[PDB]
């Protein structure tokens, strides 16, 4: 059974979709990506389900290494590839099942969340959920999720994905969360003064 | 069986006089307003049956200070409102603004007109001996004008006399504990703080009067122009009038239970012992020297006294010569 | 032989709950109209306080988790009350913040309506002044009610230090380099509307 | 084969300073990209993507093009003809070229032209309005020219269109080069519907009378409403297509002049078929946008032989035009 089908039903690995390998064997797409992985050539070759090169025959410390080299370089593909009217396409099929989670925030109304990097560059945040309701980034509810990068989604997928499908935008919070003590609202004259007294401290 | 009844010497058929609505505040009809109008800023302080928050008033933009009451009893509740809207636009008295509770929680609130808190740690070390006189006799003038209306405090301390010393503004709060004085009723001996119990609450005499104020208002006295406090220092309600024993003398109670047939309880005969009555001069030092006079010590004595009818009343003692420096000028 | 108290606290999805002191309980005067909130209130206080007593003592036993929750809302607003929740908020025993731009900021229990019911418990923080809905589905079945409408607002009141400065930092929406203009919001949630 | 040359503006580009055609040496001045900002998307498919932004700094409407990872010297070569040609006659005029400093990506900041959708206007359009605009695109090709560029890719969706206001502009110089005499060009251009017989026979050595092919492609469509009006499968199949119109006759003619060497796989796909006459592609819901003036300009454009087509200049003195001169 096929490498990217492996790799999208793993564990944690459920915000992942599975590439068209269209789009991987059409090189154009995989432009400047040859020096951003190490073992480019061997990585592309896992991916695709080439069989490679009758290595690795007794070779596990050399075995690991490029399939970390794999999983960078599919995960590079990927957050490109969500950008594409195909890559959307399939994405908008899993956040109409709630595969990627709903949102925290009480008055979003458990409200479908999508995938989202803060940074493009490898190494530098974690993959955060992006709600269409009160347009904020969140912490992923399950710790399976805290170990897949952030540039592996993209900066601007969700947004991409608005601007190609605008009629999935939700509409406003219809209703807003109003602080009650004995049945009184709080005067906001009465944090400026809670906030100094924490300063002043 | 035994005891012997007493009366009040001032304003005693004031109640009697005045129509049913006055006093029977079972019977008062609260006239709720609207909770919206007030949003909390801070808490000020804490009670047994109360919340105390400062508020902004969002109609006319005003400050309002807001007593949250904890659950309590329908009857207590109801008895503290028709006193603060019958003592309303007295001098030195709590001006309650409004009335409001949440239709959720079911919990009543007090709106009251926003007093400038100056706290005692800084008004301490500041109270000069004409300071006293002067918020001596604006405690006087709110303690005759509720006497006049027919009610007793009940709890004069301290922490329900608000002092503004920025404006030189003094009020009479907290009236949880008041209550309408009709002659020859019998009251609860449990209501004051302990310091500020006078010796009628102690040894279970029931049938007191507006002179019970007027006990506490020396416990008071007693402590700033002594700068002592507080004054009477009891850990317990026995205890506290051996402390009152050791001052007056054991000799004037013994007159004074024995004038009413007031009997005192088993454990109370050995610990009170016997002590003779010291002079006031004893308590004074360079501390407090310059806050007592000959005219002080003779105001004092004539407020603590054993015998509710023997002490000053609350217009009496505003005649004093004590006051006669800062009365008008 | 351990407390009832301890053993309700201690039981798996009401790590929210504090330990509420005997003494606060045994007072009659801070249970004042609860009398007539739950079923079978005296059977019920006996079993909270440990004291001597069919499917009756299910019934019972469901009234007294119901009785010690209408206390523990009364008990968390007193001084006692917030010292021992400050204790637990300073651990952490509440949770973090999911919002990114908090930074794990951690919460205080609050009920959305002070009716049990109604809504089950959530969370508040501080540091963003908003609500949530805990990440755990253990605490997807404990009574909003039974921590108050107005615990966590009572706290900074009572504890005002303990305020968040607010989020350094914002989020910014980034396509390619280019910020999104809110104009292009209001052109979206037409063409939704329109549809 | 035999070499070819250009009718008018031959020698423009060589006459010229080198810094006007030689674009590989065009140092590219880099605005602030925090000026524009994204409102809804346009089209997308190309070596590219089309938003319509917003300039914050004076509120105005402008059209960000997002160049992919394309070469440096394609990026160069559209921005100096974008820039050369800027102010021309319904030649859209380049505003700001911005870059992301984190992925390095390029974009195109355009004027903002407002397209209404060639669905929406595919009914409406009467005899007129394709006089009218047919007009309008040949004011844009004769200045290019004059200019030494040569469009490379003429279509419907290279042409946006305001009825409203009656404008018109011609846009996406993706694939727009400079005209040198004689030089031997990449024969993978103008999207294939609109390729010239010269690109599918691979002769390299054109010129302008490349965009009359691709301007007589899009007459066609809008005139007897067929869209579009050659429809190839493949690039063998195109010329095929183009074979059962104007006949084997005149393309065997066309390959003769000019020695051109036929890829053996047309060797008998292409067969032997006859000139068909354009009033057979008339029909009852075209008959009010054909007139005897329009299918004799239609036919002096599509030919075989690029040097007997008419020039953008040539086109625009037609008896089809005398209904619009108009001043
Ligand atoms: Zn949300
Ligand atoms: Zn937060």
């Amino acid at each position: 059974v096929s490498w990217i089908s492996w790799f999208c039903g793993l564990r944690g690995n459920e915000f992942f979709c599975e590439v068209d390998e269209d789009y991987i064997q059409d090189k154009f797409n995989l432009t400047g990506l040859n020096e951003q992985v190490p073992h480019y050539r061997q990585a592309l070759d896992m991916i695709l389900d080439l069989e490679p090169d009758e290595e690795l025959e007794d070779n596990p410390n050399q075995s690991d290494l490029i399939e970390q080299a794999a999983e960078m370089l599919y995960g590079l593909i990927h957050a490109r590839y969500i950008l594409t009217n195909r890559g959307i396409a399939q994405m908008l099929e899993k956040y109409q099942q709630g595969d990627f989670g709903y949102c925290p925030r009480v008055y979003c109304e458990n409200q479908p969340m999508l995938p989202i990097g803060l940074s493009d560059i490898p190494g530098e945040a974690m993959v955060k959920l992006y709600c269409p309701k009160c347009m904020d980034v969140y912490t992923p509810k399950s710790s399976r999720h805290h170990h897949t990068d952030g540039a592996y989604f993209g900066t601007g997928f969700p947004h991409m994905l608005f601007m190609v499908h605008p009629e999935y935008r939700p509409k406003r919070p219809a209703n807003q969360f109003v602080p009650r003590l004995y049945g009184f609202k709080i005067h906001p004259m009465a944090y400026q003064l809670q906030l100094q007294a924490a300063s002043n401290f | 069986s035994g005891p012997v009844p007493s009366r009040a010497r001032v304003y005693t058929d004031v109640n009697t006089h005045r129509p049913r609505e006055y006093w029977d505040y079972e019977s008062h009809v609260v006239e709720w307003g609207n909770q919206d109008d007030y949003q909390l800023v801070r808490k000020l302080g804490r009670g047994k049956y109360s919340e105390v928050f400062e508020a902004i008033n969002i109609t006319n933009n005003e400050k309002v200070v807001v007593k949250i009451l904890k659950p309590v009893k329908k009857k207590k509740i109801k008895r503290e409102i028709k006193i603060l809207e019958n003592l309303r636009g007295g001098p030195n008295i709590i001006t309650l603004a409004d009335i409001v509770k949440d239709p959720v929680s079911r919990t009543p609130a007090l709106v009251f007109e926003h007093v400038n808190n100056t706290d005692e740690k800084q008004l301490y070390q500041t109270l000069t001996d004409y300071d006293i006189r002067f918020y001596m006799y604006e405690i006087l003038k709110a303690l005759d004008y509720c006497h006049s209306m027919g009610i007793m405090h009940r709890d004069v301390k301290p922490h329900n006399v608000m002092i503004d010393h920025e404006h030189r503004k003094l009020r009479l709060i907290d009236w949880g504990l008041a209550e309408f004085y009709h002659p020859g009723q019998e009251y609860n001996v449990r209501v004051a703080s302990r310091y500020f119990k006078g010796p009628e609450l102690l040894v279970d005499y029931q049938m007191y009067d507006y002179s019970l104020d007027m006990w506490s208002l020396g416990c008071m006295l007693a402590s700033m122009i002594f700068r002592k406090e507080p004054f009477f220092h009891g850990h317990d309600n026995y205890d506290q009038l051996v402390r009152i024993a050791k001052v007056l003398g054991t000799e004037d109670l013994y007159d004074y239970i024995d004038k009413y047939n007031i009997e005192l309880d088993p454990r109370f005969n050995d610990i009170l012992g016997r002590h003779s009555r010291k002079r006031w001069e004893r308590f004074v030092h360079s501390e407090n020297q310059h806050l007592v006079s000959p005219e002080a010590l003779d105001f004092l004595d004539k407020l603590l006294r054993y015998d509710h009818q023997s002490r000053l009343t609350a217009r009496e003692a505003m005649e004093h010569p004590y006051f006669y420096t800062v009365v008008k000028d």
